[PDB]
């Protein structure tokens, strides 16, 4: 699972 | 034994596509500490925004924001390769500590959130009613996010493999794949799942040769 900026 | 301090609502962060991902489940008893490793959405991404959320809705924006903080200093890498460990820790006094840590650089940023922050007793009961009321809608939103993220994986993975393949790919397959990727990228801008899936279907049907080369290497 990935997080944006 | 006559009372428990419990979390009345779920706690966690915004993940790619505007999803609330839960770290500490509803009706968990304090104190508690859960951690989970996440990664970067974008190639050469240098930082992550940790958006801390309270509630039971699948859309991040339908939940209560408890605050946000950045972890900077992520060294250049392909997306999905950096290890950002996120830790939610609620202590005996009811204070929530959220840490994000780059397992490569050692770097760390925290936010601390008073026991008193977030939704009051009404708003909780309210929030719960909306979760049960919007189970269908939130489910449909989850499926479009998942579909978007499958579409974008197919998008980004197919471009890599084309570059990696160079002269191996018959120009005729390249033309067909490039047009499907353009169309898939366009569809991903939108809100129609069926159409994203249809551009994904089209990509698979013109790529069967690209996939052989990729496997081979």
């Amino acid at each position: 699972l990935r997080i944006a900026a | 034994v006559l009372l428990l301090d419990v979390t009345p609502l779920s706690l966690g962060i915004e993940t790619m596509g505007g999803v609330m991902t839960t770290l500490i489940a509803k009706n968990t008893t304090i104190p508690t500490k859960h951690s989970q490793v996440f990664s970067t959405a974008e190639d050469n991404q240098s930082a992550v925004t940790i958006h801390v959320l309270q509630g039971e809705r699948k859309r991040a924006a339908d939940n209560k924001s408890l605050g946000q903080f950045n972890l900077d200093g992520i060294n250049p890498a392909p997306r999905g390769m950096p290890q950002i460990e996120v830790t939610f820790d609620i202590d005996a006094d009811g204070i929530l500590h959220v840490s994000a840590k780059d397992k490569n650089s050692g770097k760390e940023q925290k936010i601390t959130i008073k026991a008193s922050s977030g939704l009051n007793e009404d708003e909780i009961q309210k929030m719960v009613r909306d979760a049960e009321a919007n189970a269908e809608a939130d489910r449909k939103f989850e499926e479009l996010v998942q579909t978007r993220n499958q579409g974008d994986h197919l998008l980004h993975s197919t471009r890599k493999q084309v570059e990696e393949a160079g002269d191996k790919l018959p120009a005729d397959d390249k033309t067909a794949i490039e047009s499907a990727l353009t169309a898939l990228e366009t569809a991903l801008k939108g809100e129609d799942k069926a159409a994203i899936e249809a551009k994904m279907q089209e990509l698979a049907q013109v790529s069967q040769k690209l996939m052989e080369i990729a496997q081979q290497q």
